DNA sequence: CTAGTTGATCTCATATCAGGAGAAGGAGCAGAGCG
DNA sequence: CGCTCTGCTCCTTCTCCCATCCTCTCGATGGCTATGAGATCAACTAG
C-alpha cells in the first residue's frame, strides 16, 4: 500500500523546487526496483540477478 | 488455371501475371494455410508482397476451399500511408473482393463498429492501421477473422508495445507478416514477429533470449574469442533451421536477373563539417552537459539528439542570407546543393529523405531558395492526400525532388518515378534507411538508381553508421548466412560524444549432424 | 457539407570508553524412565 | 542399555527505553531524470 499525498506532503521551498518526503523517495526506490525486477523476470536475466 | 496440392487453384490470368518467385511465394503461403501456421513474407522491399498476398487470397476465394467457404473476413493491418495502396492493388488485381478501409479517411460514413461488423458478416477485407488495431481491439476481436495479414509487420517487433499485444489477440492460426526487414536492432524483434505468426516455435522470450540472443550476439563483438564465435555460428544455424519453414525471404540478387531491374549504386558520402558547424559541435562536446552524460548523471538521449541536430544543421544556435537553416552553414547541405545542381542538369528526379521533420522544413526552405519544384510528405500531411501525392510524383516529371521523412516516406510506398535518392541523415535503426533507399529500386523502375547516404565524417553520424552496420551484420548472421565476419571496426562504446574531424533419416545423417553440431 | 490547419494526447523508439534490564533461543548436560 | 524426553543453567542475542515545556542561530537542502515522429481527434478557420 502506497499512502496518499497527505501522509507524504511535497513541501514547496522558498522558490519552485518541490521537495518530496522521505516516504516518497523510498517509494521511488521501491517502484524502481519493482519495475526492474518485473522486466528482469519478463526478459533475459540470470537467476542470481533476479535473486 | 494453376492447381496446387489439395484443392487450391489460382486463376490462369492472375497467375500468368505473376513472376516465378511470386508464384513460389503463393505456393508457400498455401502450404502455410494447409499446416494452419503463420509466416513472414520477408522478400525485401520492392519485390512485390502485396501481389503475392492478393494472388493467394484471390486463389483462396476462387478455389472455394473448405468453417469458412473460400475466404473469410480477413484484416490487413498496414501503415497509414499504404491503406489506399492496398485498396488500389486489390481493385486492379482481384476486383471481386470487397475491400473496406477502417480509418477516418475511409469511405464508410457510419459507426466504425458497424463497418467491422459488416465486413465480418460478408467476408470482406478490412484494411486498417496499427493505431486502429490498438484502439479498437474491443471490436476488431469479436468476429473470428480468417487471415490477419500485417503489412510492414515489423511494427510488432517490440513484444511490449500495446500494438503488439493487440495484434496478438487474434484467435486465428493464419497470421501473416509482410516485412522485407523482419529484424532491425536485435533478435528480440525476430522473437516478437515469430511469437505473432507462431507463438511456440521460438519459446518464451526467456528461452529464446538465453538460447539464441545472448549467444548469437556475443559472437559478433570484435573482441569475441573463437569458442564464442563458434557458439554463435552454431546457434545461428539452429535458429535459421528453426525459422526456415515460416520465413520466405527473397532478395534482389536471386530474382534480379529474372526481373529486369536496372543497375543500382549505394554510395556513402562522408561530408565535412563546416567551420561554424564544427565550432558548435566542438563547444557542445566540450560542454558540461556531455560531461554529466558521461558520468551517468544525465540521460544520454539529450546529448545524442543535440549532436544529431548539429550534424543535420546548426539549428541549435540560429545564426541577410543568414536566415534560419541557411544551406551554406552545413556540410551535408553543401553536398546536397551540389548533387541537386548536377542531377537537375542531368534531367533526373531525386528522392530526398530525412529522419527529422525540422530538417525537412529546412531543406524545403532551401529548395524554394532554389527554383527547384518539390513535393513534401511528412507525418503532418493528411493521410488522405498521401497516395495522391505519390501518384502525382510518379506521373508528371516536372516535379524534381520529393521531400520525405523516412518513417512515412519509407515503408511500402512506390516511388519509382524517383531516380536518385539521398538519405540526408542516418538513423539508429538500419532498416529505416534500408526501406527508404528501397523506395526507388523496385518493380517498375525503368532507370538506373543510385543511393547516396550522407554522413558527417568523424561525427555522431559515423558512429550511428557503425551501430547500424553492427546491427545489419547481426541481422545477416541469421537471415542470409551464419558465417558472418565479426564487426571489428569499433567496440561501439559510450565515447560517441567525441569530435574527430578527419585530415526417415537413417540414424546416421542424424547422428552425423549431431556430432557436427556438438563438435562446434 | 468539406478541407485544412492547429493544438493536445498518447504510442513508440532511439543507447551504455562511563547502558541497563528483561525476554527468547539455543546449547550443554544431568538425569529419569524405559523400551 | 541405548535412546528419548525432558527440564535446568549459562551464554547469547535482541530489543526496548532513557523529564517537561520553551527561545535563538546556523548549515544543508539543490535534484535534476529529454525528444521527436506519427497517428488520432476535436475544433475552429476558411471554403
Ligand atoms: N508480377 C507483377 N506484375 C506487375 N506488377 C507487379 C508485379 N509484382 C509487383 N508488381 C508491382 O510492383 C510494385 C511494388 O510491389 P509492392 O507489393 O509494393 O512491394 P512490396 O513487396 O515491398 O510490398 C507494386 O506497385 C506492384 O504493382
Ligand atoms: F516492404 Be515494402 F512493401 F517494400
Ligand atoms: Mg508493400
Amino acid at each position: 500500500p502506497v499512502p496518499p499525498l497527505s501522509v507524504r506532503p511535497a513541501v514547496v521551498m522558498q522558490g519552485s523546487a518541490r521537495n518530496q518526503d522521505d516516504l516518497t523517495h523510498k517509494l521511488a526506490d521501491i517502484v524502481k526496483i519493482n519495475n526492474q525486477l518485473r522486466r528482469n523476470e519478463q526478459n533475459g536475466a540470470a537467476a542470481h540477478v533476479i535473486a | 488455371d494453376a492447381e496446387f496440392d489439395e484443392g487450391f487453384k489460382v486463376p490462369g490470368f492472375l497467375f500468368k501475371k505473376l513472376f516465378k518467385y511470386q508464384q513460389t511465394g503463393v505456393r508457400w503461403l498455401w502450404e502455410l494455410h494447409c499446416q494452419q501456421a503463420g509466416g513472414i513474407l520477408g522478400d525485401e522491399m520492392g519485390l512485390g508482397k502485396t501481389i503475392q498476398i492478393i494472388a493467394f487470397l484471390a486463389g483462396l476465394s476462387y478455389s472455394k476451399i473448405r468453417r469458412f467457404e473460400g475466404l473469410g473476413p480477413t484484416v490487413i493491418v498496414c501503415p497509414t500511408t499504404v491503406m489506399h495502396q492496398w485498396v488500389k492493388e486489390f481493385h486492379t488485381w482481384w476486383p471481386p473482393f470487397r475491400v473496406a478501409i477502417l480509418h477516418e479517411t475511409g469511405s464508410y460514413t457510419h459507426k466504425k463498429e458497424k463497418l467491422i461488423r459488416d465486413v465480418a458478416h460478408c467476408h470482406g477485407i478490412l484494411i486498417t492501421s496499427y493505431s486502429y488495431i490498438r484502439l479498437m481491439q474491443d471490436d476488431i476481436s469479436r468476429y473470428d477473422w480468417h487471415y490477419v495479414i500485417l503489412d510492414e509487420g515489423h511494427k510488432i517487433r517490440n513484444p511490449n508495445a500495446a500494438v503488439t499485444l493487440a495484434c496478438k489477440q487474434f484467435r486465428t492460426p493464419h497470421r501473416i507478416i509482410l516485412s522485407g526487414s523482419p529484424m532491425q536492432n536485435n533478435l528480440r524483434e525476430l522473437w516478437s514477429l515469430f511469437d505473432f505468426i507462431f507463438p511456440g516455435k521460438l519459446g518464451t522470450l526467456p528461452v529464446f533470449m538465453e538460447q539464441f540472443s545472448v549467444p548469437i550476439t556475443m559472437g559478433g563483438y570484435s573482441n569475441a574469442s573463437p569458442v564464442q564465435v563458434k557458439t554463435a555460428y552454431k546457434c545461428a544455424c539452429v535458429l535459421r533451421d528453426t525459422i526456415n519453414p515460416y520465413l520466405l525471404r527473397r532478395m534482389k540478387s536471386d530474382v534480379k536477373m529474372s526481373l529486369s531491374l536496372p543497375d543500382k549504386n549505394e554510395q556513402v558520402l562522408f561530408c565535412r563539417l563546416t567551420d561554424e558547424q564544427h565550432k558548435v559541435y566542438q563547444n557542445f562536446v566540450d560542454s558540461k552537459e556531455v560531461y554529466r552524460i558521461l558520468n551517468g548523471e544525465m540521460q544520454i538521449f539529450s546529448g545524442l539528439i543535440a549532436l544529431r541536430k548539429i550534424c543535420n544543421h546548426p539549428d541549435l544556435f540560429s545564426g541577410e542570407e543568414d536566415q534560419f537553416g541557411y544551406w551554406k552553414r552545413s556540410g551535408k547541405m553543401i553536398v546536397v546543393e551540389s548533387l541537386l545542381k548536377i542531377w537537375h542538369k542531368q534531367g533526373q528526379r531525386v528522392l530526398l529523405f530525412s529522419q527529422s521533420r525540422q530538417m525537412l522544413d529546412i531543406l524545403e526552405v532551401f529548395l524554394r531558395a532554389q527554383k527547384y519544384t518539390y513535393l513534401k510528405m511528412d507525418g503532418t500531411t493528411t493521410i488522405a492526400s498521401r497516395q495522391p501525392l505519390i501518384t502525382r510524383y510518379n506521373e508528371d516529371t516536372s516535379i524534381f525532388v520529393f521531400l520525405l521523412t523516412t518513417r512515412v516516406g519509407g515503408l511500402g510506398v512506390n516511388l519509382t518515378g524517383a531516380n536518385r535518392v539521398v538519405i540526408y541523415d542516418p538513423d539508429w535503426n538500419p532498416s529505416t534507411d534500408t526501406q527508404a533507399r528501397e523506395r526507388a529500386w523496385r518493380i517498375g523502375q525503368k532507370k538506373q538508381v543510385t543511393v547516396y547516404r550522407l554522413l558527417t565524417a568523424g561525427t555522431i553520424e559515423e558512429k550511428i553508421y557503425h551501430r547500424q552496420i553492427f546491427k545489419q551484420f547481426l541481422t545477416n548472421r541469421v537471415l542470409k548466412d551464419p558465417k558472418q565476419r565479426r564487426f571489428f571496426k569499433s567496440n561501439d562504446l559510450y565515447e560517441l560524444f567525441t569530435l574527430t574531424s578527419p585530415d526417415p533419416l537413417a540414424s546416421s545423417s542424424l547422428l552425423a549432424k549431431m556430432r557436427a553440431r556438438n563438435h562446434l
